[PDB]
């Protein structure tokens, strides 16, 4: 079965989830200048609000939900369209991590939102979790509290299941491998690998639920 | 009174809508319907009874009327061609006669 | 919008109405009569779609109305037992869509 | 044709004389306590307020519709119940006139209007109208101006014209003449008579209209 559409028709059977859920789709579909297909802000605002106030098992579902092919398939761009990316994610201009890491560090709540994403979801190899702290759930709670942030991180057209946010390590200069180090731990983390793939088996595992 | 007009509800797919939309998203629609002849007034017996007299010639107007008065909140939905949908005043939420 | 539903109205005798007085008075009846389809919603057009796909079994709900939302002055009047009879909500002030 | 009744009709179909008279209609016809037929004050009061907004086209061509036979038939009838009687008139105590019109001299307005009434209404037989002051609508007005009060008068059941206020001679001691002067002056008036038969006729008056 289509995991990603089944966590889309539980949602509009909930009424706390499909009211939400529209509440940040409108915002994010709707232009209002000719200059910008969305305003923005108000895609993030009404994206933070759906996390904050849906229950995870309705808000997770759609955001964490397994699929078989992580490209081309309709489960992986139906992952892919949850959080709306033509307006909360692509942009014109890519920034680089590191200037964009500066920039969220200027905002409270994304800074706030960073260091969390940065502790929770932090690897361990030594771990038979892979993370450091041996609880899926506050790494999957610290990853998708950057969405609504300039942080806001997406799934990429990958195989396995690598996500980033929208920046990259061109022109970094002197700080190449400070970059590289940032992005990894979003696209190369076996910990959020880890509680990501934990949360679409569906199964009572050892580090989650 | 209008205790008889009540809110129905019925579990679809979008495409049972018939709206054009090509997707296998779900929704509860919700509608009202029920009798409100103890919500009717003279006007309403006046017409019933014009209706059967023929006296209003072909003007068949309507007696009260259970309709909705509140309506839910807006529904969205994915299509298979990746577009997202919303839709408004989809759904009642309240009923009434009127 | 509900442009359409309109006030119309029709000169009658009271024994016209049907309602058992006996009297040779007299009354203009007014009503509201037109058509309310620039006034539906996503709802009035699930309803019709519904309806045709019979997908709400035996519900046929009401879709917009061309209703009264207010009501003109009480009428008097004497029968031929010299009795006075007041109707109240007999006759449309205003129309709508609803 | 029935006068009364095509007064009756007319009014119907005009918006003001119909909402007014059923503005009188419903309070003279409510019953609001075990021990009355309806509320006489706010009777009163209704009919008082017909008569001052509703134009004397439609008031008058109900209160002084023409009809062949003063009693038994449906017109007379019809014009008899213009005023709600069992409401606004019949009564369980008849007064004596006498006492009645000290009760209507305490009140302003009933001062006013019966001083009013016994002005405008005086008879004068050497003059061609019958009335001292030869316009026939300040009479027809002056009497009108009487619903509502204690001073209300009505149509007896007679085969001519002739009104009265609810009340007789009994049990006047020695005053028997100035009451019997006082009814006279309703029920025996040429001017007050032919004020009201000139308004029945609909015609062009030398002295109405
Ligand atoms: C949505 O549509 C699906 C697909 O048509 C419906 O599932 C079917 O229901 C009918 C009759 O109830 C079955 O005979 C079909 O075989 C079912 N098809 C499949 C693939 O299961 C489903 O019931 C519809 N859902 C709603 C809520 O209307
Ligand atoms: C009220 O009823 C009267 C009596 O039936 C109606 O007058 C009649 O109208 C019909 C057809 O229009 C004539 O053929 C009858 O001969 C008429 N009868 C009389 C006695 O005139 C009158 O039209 C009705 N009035 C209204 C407004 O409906």
């Amino acid at each position: 079965e289509n995991n990603c559409l089944n966590a889309a028709k539980a949602c509009n059977l909930n009424d706390t989830c499909k009211k939400y859920r529209s509440a940040y789709i409108s915002p994010c579909t709707s232009r209002v200048s000719t200059a910008e297909v969305c305003n923005k802000r108000k895609c993030h605002k009404a994206l933070r609000q759906f996390f904050d106030k849906v229950p995870p098992k309705h808000s997770y579902g759609m955001l964490y939900c397994s699929c078989p092919l992580g490209d081309q398939s309709a489960c992986s761009e139906r992952r892919r369209q949850t959080i709306v990316p033509a307006c909360s994610y692509e942009d014109k201009e890519r920034p680089n991590c590191l200037t964009l890491q500066v920039s969220c560090k200027t905002n409270y709540i994304c800074r706030s939102r960073l260091a969390d994403f940065f502790t929770n979801c932090q690897p361990e190899p030594l771990s038979l979790s892979g993370c450091l702290k041996e609880n899926y759930a506050d790494c999957l709670l610290s990853y998708s509290g950057l969405i609504g942030t300039v942080m806001t991180p997406n799934y990429l057209r990958s195989p396995k299941i690598s996500v980033s946010p929208f920046c990259d390590c061109s022109s970094s200069g002197n700080s190449k491998e400070e970059c590289d180090r940032f992005t990894e731990f979003f696209t190369d983390n076996a910990c959020l690998r880890n509680a990501i793939q934990a949360f679409g088996n569906g199964t009572g595992s050892e580090f989650l639920e | 009174q209008g205790r008889g007009c009540l809110l129905k509800e019925i579990h679809l797919n979008v495409t049972d809508l018939d709206l054009g939309y090509r997707t296998k998203e779900e929704l509860i629609f919700r509608y009202c319907s029920g009798p409100c002849h103890d919500a009717e007034t003279n006007y309403d017996k006046i017409l019933n009874n014009l209706t059967h007299n023929k006296k209003l010639d072909k003007d068949t107007p309507s007696r009260t009327c259970c309709r909705p008065i509140a309506f839910d909140d807006d529904i969205s939905f994915l299509d298979d061609s990746l577009e997202y949908h919303t839709l408004k005043k989809h759904s009642a939420k309240k009923c009434a006669c009127v």
